[PDB]
């Protein structure tokens, strides 16, 4: 009971530590993905304003 | 006949009269500086100043030339450097030229070029090696900051010592610092005698650089129309793309994506379209690209990076994941292409080199679940150690190209597998101190250069001499 | 006869204006520009008799006030079997020498699409040998197909392999139309086409990157122009090939600009919706004849939402979307399978055992598809049994879908293997009822036949 | 003098027109006020003898048809001596209340850059007397470092002493151009300047936010004119700081939608590389001296990928990062030792012993980073055997890393330390090794050399 | 208006949109958001509106409306899309996810309402 | 949200005494009869009065709505001085009909595409919906959120 | 002027540009990011400096100002907020997710920043 309660607690170490570090890199991609509609999104907002401001 | 300047603002100008003046004519304007005619309107004529707006106002002078925007080129350049317009920036006195050709100029049809046969060699094992280049190739060199980009480049340009190629390095919106010092480099090592270098730095307006590019292949071209072989370096086009953006936005032209206007693509496409391998009806010459463009975080799925890579004939991607962990030049094999393939590559090359490709692509997937299978196959356990020491063996240094021969050797020892007992961690200096005894005793090496191929002798004469350096090794 | 004075020049557009008589929409102008005649195409009409026209050729050197004629006639090309094995320019001058075309008749470009009830239903497919396609997204006998693909995802290459499997040994005519691509291609195919023999059916009209925006425009229906004649005149089915359609729209909107219209989203053209309909309804079988279109069109920067690709959806019987996804996970052809689609895919046109595979795998992938979320940031130890063997499955399934290229033999280094509809079908199902689970995943790359998939699994073994 | 007349007002910009001469781009101009004369800067021609141009002062109480008067040059600053321990404004005029400038020489704003043949084609490293910097982020004389900081974690201090360090250690001046500057830390920034007693051996630049965009723009060249002589006439090292590099890039695009030009991608100037290049090139290192650069950069919703600091990247050559976990911590400078990187540090550029030092010393403090976890929550007892060895060293590398200053000199008490590279590569060398194992961590907080880390041990 | 029930569909509004989009900014009506014109809601609003069942007083005559709404990889954000949802009485929503999935036809109940409920069904129903 | 008002008015309008209005600002005219039937029913269109201007109705109608609905209310607040209960559904499509005609009236579009005077229009008319002194209303207003979007001006 | 100590609330900033940008795009002055013109900085800066404190010499009087600013789903980095942070001394971030979780004021510390810091401060504290 021992051996596996301690096998356990090692064992989840390892799953939980891949967890994060997948986690680490989805954060990061996610984070560009969003900096890229970020981007896109004010580039847009202007370019309405403009081609409405221009078009009079 | 003749005109004044009306109007004049942010590098764009509004001229009065010239009554016969056409599109594209260049223009003299005082001061020395000059331009574009661009928009010839009913009432006035639109130019574009290729050069410092300040020194030309409302009031000035304007006299039309008679002729097309045009770039000095000869052979007396091969030496010298030069600004977008085409004058000395060096200081080495004036440039005595044969031609005059144009900067903007349709490139060939379809029957007026012909398959690429004869190789274009950087000089790196990795390149060289798996993603080969031909002589009328395009290849994209692409990546983030500082990755070694340029790097490869000058690399390309050494390398091109001792095989009649002409070398023209075009620096887009870089800082005088980087094309200084690669002008001292270049001239130390003694690849400046056959090097042109054009110059359309940060400082310098955005016109120059747009025009810089253009400049550089139209210089090119010369050498090409007589018949010979040209290398064309545009260092960087993400640059060259924003100073685009910068006149277009300027003229009140409509933004598109990202704000870079429509014809973004028409920019670049029209321009590396210039660079391929004519027919021999046409002389065989050639102008080899090499175009570079800086991402953003790696986004490779961005407006203009995807424009370059559909007219590019494939591109080398280069991370700083690879770069920061130790590994220079940091190319991902798994993902670069070269679309010419086998067709301009050596037969010993091929031999040797052709199977790493794959194999380099796999091996990283074999590194991702190492760290899970505690124990892993022994078979399997082989590869990873191969794949470590063929990693190490593509890693070389900046400033040292390697000849065909020299690579053929250093694949040979490890995809054969005459390294495998060696250890990982003196592997570098394991291929350096070969290559010096093949070199002095056995000259396997000037064997290999001439004959171009391992026949069934020359391979087990290779095996003898590598296994005397074995045992003389300690 | 109508002549006129150059008023003013903007790059690709010039303004014209004549005295007396003025020319109707896209009439064909010419100038006597240094050496070489230059060839413009009217647009619009100003006002105190003056008309904007669109160069077909770059405009450097024109001066102001410099004389131009009317033909009176839209820009009419060559048209007929004279063109059969010789590339054709945008003005549809031969670009091959081998001396002047034996042209008999004569067609203008600019003529409207084939009204309603001229139109014929037709809804039979066609094996393409590609074991994704054939199965998901059929192509169809006289309908328009779609190649959507990324900046570099394989879409050219799938082109050059279904001219490969079906214009190569078929008794039909061709036609190919490059529109704002590689001039390498060009050349390139060129020779492919002469040493392989096709080139004698099949025609070629070109107008790539090196071309301005006016030439890469029109060129689209130059060739479709060649490609209507066959189906009328002669009556007969011809296959026509697009590489990029996406250039002839693109091309639009760099001359839109200069046109003065108002841009739309992403500083597009206003019209392209119907700018796009007069020339893809045009691309359609009627009675007389019948035209089977497979024409590329480029995503630019991935994003389909563009409503250059957005719109393009809205002309197709037959889909193939080309993920980047898929091609860096390194697989090919990099055929996205649940995001393309085909109009045939029914049960009334491929059967049972086709419809019932068909959507059975689509199921699968989704559910793949669907957890791969959750595999991404635990791993496949959490997710439940009965999940387990349909990723396992599905994992199978997608790698099966790869094949090798007869086009791309020379990149890959392996024999293209064509793979007919009816041994696909067999290899999905004998996967999908789990008869191949002992087989491993590596087992299934580049492969063709199932047969041949376990022979690789017992080539590893030794 | 060439003499105009004002033809419409709107904010910022006026429109000006003249009869018989019309100035160059970028002239100054002058409107007399009967408080004070407002100096404008002329953009571009319009037509009809008619000139736009940008206050560097409000325009509230401009009329219609005013006298103005063409100075007939871009506007020019007063250099040299007289401008040491002064406050300038944009326009070189003294904004300290220390009497009028008795200047000799007068050199414009705009210029243009130094020519190719002009600059020396050699990287010679810079060491600035700090053990974190000179190691880690070594700078490049002519070149440009990104001060990643703000707040309250010791930057005004690491700025001071860095031309203190120069000032003694070299013979250097430095230029300090405060872009967007506020007008409470001006005054707060000055009164430390004269306290530390760095006033005379340093230049003051100001434009405040308080200033119209047309100052903010043009502030960041005078400072950099005052710089440019200081390499150009006297054959000596300049160090150049600006703060902040993004209030001259956004100064930039906030002119640029005045003039009404097209705005770019993310609504930035069209002209954002060129305008950001006029400036970055024109610091670098001639033959005759060099100007070294420290800019700090705002990064807008912490994104790199963002226009202002992707093209700002673009002319950077080093960085270093501030770390308020250091600052908390009580290491003092804090600098980031993982965060701060440089393009010097190389075996081509500095030396094979410098690089390997440096790189284990990185790799050990990521090692202690990565056991960051274990020991604040479970403690240095429940932790491997094997690394508590590696770990011991970690500790004792960063509390190395902290340094007395002379500026700190009034606060702090104790005496300053400068530190040339020779000296901490021993050092940090010896420590890796494991020679001073022995030698308890408390021993090289606030400590020079090794040679006086080994000597407070004994004296603890 | 005789007093005879109809079931008129539009397919689809978001492509007829886009032509009165093609109408506008050739004519000169500045553009908006998405480029699209001023009115592109009341563009679809007077049509959708004329869709009605009328008093017994004037025949009890109906006319049903089924407009067709074509989004953009499930945005529903987009300036049309949502105008649209806004004027009808309810919407039916489908999703790819549950197509692919083997659902068909793929409506999803959760955001799929009709404003009508059961006021439009047999008691049985 | 409509739904929600409904049973505002069957909650408090028909059990508590006073007046009411109603003002059917741009929204289905379905509802509207579905309304004026559950009014006349209940016995409570006797002690309100409506106002209408629906999505079938253009621009300048849609605008101008509101505030007739409004000088109604404010006539019972003031000149009668009994209780008032003020109900808008829905007040976004005031200023919906503002942006439409906004662009051809020449104003330049603000911050995602709307009229540049966003804040004072609404501000003259929302200002104007208030209790006073001579009398109170209780001004139940239903508001839309384009796709759901709070950051959104309207 | 008089030597004494004054305070004053700006509620709010985000208002006030709005009000600022009316007045710009009617009076067809080029719009900028989310249609502010370029002096929207520059109208803030000078309001903001305004308030400081004077010298001994200059009477010994101060001006403290609390500008309020609303920001849309925590959004700092919009045009306004970004820039009016820019120019102020420090800085006091709420969060409406320690509001609704009951702390009063949902002040976030870790974020809150006063540059001024012990200098404002009695020994005690
Ligand atoms: N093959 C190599 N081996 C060792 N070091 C290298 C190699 N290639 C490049 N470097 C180093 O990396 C640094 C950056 O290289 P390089 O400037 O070519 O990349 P880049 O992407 O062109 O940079 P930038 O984008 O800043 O112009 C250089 O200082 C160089 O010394
Ligand atoms: N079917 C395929 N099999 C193997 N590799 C392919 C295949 N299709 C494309 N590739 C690889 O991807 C590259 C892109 O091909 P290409 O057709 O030029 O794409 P695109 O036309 O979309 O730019 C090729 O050079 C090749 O290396
Ligand atoms: N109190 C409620 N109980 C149950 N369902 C409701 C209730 N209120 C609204 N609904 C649901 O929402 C729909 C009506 O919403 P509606 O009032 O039209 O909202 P909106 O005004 O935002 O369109 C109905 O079809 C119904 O299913
Ligand atoms: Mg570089
Ligand atoms: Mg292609
Ligand atoms: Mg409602």
């Amino acid at each position: 009971i021992l051996n596996n309660t301690a096998s356990e607690h090692s064992a989840r170490k390892n799953s939980m530590s891949s967890a994060t570090d997948n986690a680490d890199e989805m954060i990061k991609t996610l984070n560009i993905k969003y900096n890229r509609n970020r981007q896109s999104a004010i580039t847009q907002e202007i370019t309405e304003i403009v081609g409405g401001a221009s078009a009079l | 006949t003749s005109g004044t300047v009306l109007e004049v603002g942010d590098g764009i100008a509004r001229i009065f009269g010239l009554s016969n003046v056409m599109s594209g004519e260049l223009l003299e304007f005082p001061h020395g500086v000059m331009g574009m005619a661009l928009n010839l309107e009913e009432d006035n004529v639109g130019a574009v100043i290729l050069g410092n707006a300040s020194l030309i106002k409302e009031g000035d002078e304007v006299r039309a030339t008679g002729k097309v925007v045009s770039v000095p080129a000869g052979e007396d350049l091969l030496g010298r450097v030069i600004n977008a317009l085409g004058d000395p920036i060096d200081g080495k006195g004036e440039i005595h030229v044969d031609k005059y050709m144009p900067i903007e100029r349709k490139a060939s049809g379809i029957i007026a070029r012909q398959p690429v046969s004869e190789p274009l060699q950087t000089g790196i094992k990795s390149i060289d090696g798996m993603v080969p280049i031909g002589r009328g190739q395009r290849e994209l060199i692409i990546g983030d900051r500082q990755t070694g980009k340029t790097a490869i480049a000058i690399d390309t340009i050494i390398n091109q010592k001792g095989q009649d190629v002409k070398c023209i390095y075009v620096a887009i919106g870089q800082k005088r610092s980087t094309v200084a010092q690669i002008y001292k480099k270049l001239s130390d090592l003694g690849c400046m005698d056959y090097t042109i270098i054009v110059a359309a730095t940060a400082s310098e307006a955005a016109p120059l650089q747009y025009m810089a590019p253009y400049s550089g292949v139209a210089i090119g071209e010369y050498f090409m129309e007589k018949g010979e072989h040209v290398l064309i370096i545009y260092d960087d086009l993400s640059k060259h793309a924003v100073a685009y953006r910068e006149m277009s936005l300027l003229l009140r032209r409509p933004p598109g994506r990202e704000a870079y206007p429509g014809d973004v693509f028409y920019l670049h496409s029209r321009l590396l379209e210039r660079a391929a391998k004519l027919s021999d009806e046409l002389g065989g010459g050639s102008i080899t690209a090499l175009p570079i463009i800086e991402t953003q975080a790696g986004d490779v799925s961005a407006y203009i990076p995807t424009n370059v890579i559909s007219i590019t004939d494939g591109q080398i991607f280069l991370e700083s994941q690879l770069f920061n962990s130790g590994f220079r030049p940091a190319i991902n094999a798994g993902i670069s292409v070269s679309r010419v393939g086998g067709a301009a590559q050596i037969k010993a090359m091929k031999q040797v080199a052709s199977k790493v490709k794959l194999e380099l692509a796999q091996y990283t997937e074999l590194l991702t679940f190492a760290q899970f299978g505690s124990d892993l196959d022994k078979a399997t356990k082989a590869q990873l150690e191969r794949g470590h020491r063929i990693m190490e063996i593509l890693k070389q240094p900046q400033y040292h190209p390697f000849a065909v021969e020299r690579q053929v050797v250093s694949f040979y020892i490890v995809i054969n597998g005459h390294l495998d007992d060696i250890e990982v961690s003196k592997v570098r200096r394991f291929e350096k101190e070969l290559l010096d005894y093949l070199k002095a005793n056995t000259n396997i090496l000037t064997e290999i250069a001439d004959k171009k191929a391992l026949d069934k002798d020359l391979e087990e004469k290779l095996k003898e001499s590598i296994a005397n350096f074995k045992k003389s090794f300690n | 006869m109508n002549k006129g004075t150059i008023t003013q020049i903007i790059s690709a557009v010039v303004d014209i204006a004549f005295k007396d008589e003025l020319p109707a929409i896209y009439n064909a102008l010419k100038v006597k520009l240094e050496d070489k005649e230059l060839v413009l195409e009217v647009e619009q009409h100003l006002g105190n008799n003056v008309v904007r026209t669109v160069a077909m050729d770059s405009t450097d050197g024109l001066k102001r006030g410099m004389e131009v004629i009317d033909t009176g006639k839209p820009i009419t090309i060559p048209v007929g079997k004279a063109v059969l094995g010789r590339i054709l320019n945008v003005l549809g001058e031969p670009v091959d020498n081998q001396g002047p075309l034996n042209a008999e008749t004569f067609l203008p470009i600019h003529r409207e699409a084939p009204e309603f009830d001229d139109l014929e239903t037709e809804t039979e497919i066609f094996e393409t040998g590609i074991k994704v396609i054939d199965l998901l997204a059929p192509y169809i006998k006289g309908g328009k197909i779609g190649l959507f693909g990324g900046a570099g995802v394989g879409k050219t290459v799938l082109i050059m392999e279904l001219i490969n499997n079906i214009a190569k040994g078929h008794g039909g005519i061709s036609v190919f139309a490059g529109v704002g691509e590689r001039t390498r291609e060009g050349r390139d195919l060129y020779g492919e086409m002469t040493e392989s023999g096709v080139i004698t059916k099949t025609a070629l009209v070109y107008g790539q990157m090196n071309e301005p925006p006016g030439a890469r425009l029109r060129v689209a229906l130059t060739g479709l122009t060649v490609a209507e004649n066959f189906r009328d005149k002669d009556g007969q089915d011809v296959l026509l090939f697009i590489d990029n359609i996406f250039r002839f729209t693109q091309a639009g909107s760099e001359v839109s600009a200069l046109l003065g219209r108002i841009p739309s989203a992403v500083g597009y053209q206003p019209n392209l919706a119907t700018e796009m309909g007069a020339l893809q309804e045009r691309i359609t079988s009627t009675k007389s004849g019948s035209i089977t279109s497979v024409q590329a069109v480029y995503v630019p920067a991935d994003d389909l939402t563009d409503p250059a690709p957005a719109t393009t959806f809205s002309h197709l019987d037959a889909t193939t979307v080309l993920s980047r996804n898929i091609a860096s996970l390194g697989i090919y052809p990099a055929v996205d399978p649940l995001d393309s689609t085909s109009k045939a895919l029914s049960e009334d046109v491929v059967g049972k055992e086709h419809y019932e595979v068909a959507r059975k795998v689509q199921e699968v992938l989704q559910r793949y598809k669907e957890l791969q979320d959750i595999i991404a940031i635990l791993g496949m130890d959490e997710l439940s049994d009965e999940d387990k063997l349909t990723v396992s499955r599905a994992r199978k399934i997608e790698r099966f879908f790869s094949q090798p290229f007869s086009v791309a033999e020379q990149f890959t280094g392996m024999e293209g293997k064509y793979v007919p509809v009816k041994e696909t079908i067999r290899g999905f199902r004998e996967i999908l009822e789990g008869k191949h689970d002992d087989i491993p995943e590596q087992a299934f790359l580049y492969v063709g036949t199932i047969e041949e998939a376990v022979a690789k699994s017992k080539d590893l073994a030794k």
